[PDB]
């Protein structure tokens, strides 16, 4: 719900999942490593 | 009356949110912590 950071304090009475500091990054990574694996597989092609 | 007056503070707007912040501690005493009377006596010989 909040989370206190470095020098910042985010606060949402539903979640920080749904905050654009977090979600951004949640989107980033999950994406990030759900690619890394269809490269380990190969099927990403080289002309994409 | 008055204590019940001192629980509905708590349930006040203002003091809700901060709740929903963090956990709040209310003291509602009457300055009975920094009290000196011996219970041992006062109590007792009230009870007696």
């Amino acid at each position: 719900t909040s989370l206190i950071a470095s020098g910042v304090h985010y606060h949402h009475p539903d979640g920080v999942l749904f905050l654009t500091q977090f979600t951004q990054v949640a989107m980033a990574t999950v994406a990030a490593a759900q690619v890394a694996e269809m490269r380990e597989q190969g099927a990403f092609v080289e002309g994409a | 009356d008055e204590m019940a007056a001192m629980l509905l503070d708590l349930c006040t707007v203002e003091t809700k949110v901060a709740a929903a912040g963090a956990p709040v501690k209310v003291d509602l005493t009457g300055g009975l912590g920094d009290i000196k009377i011996d219970m041992a006596e006062l109590a007792a010989k009230a009870r007696e």
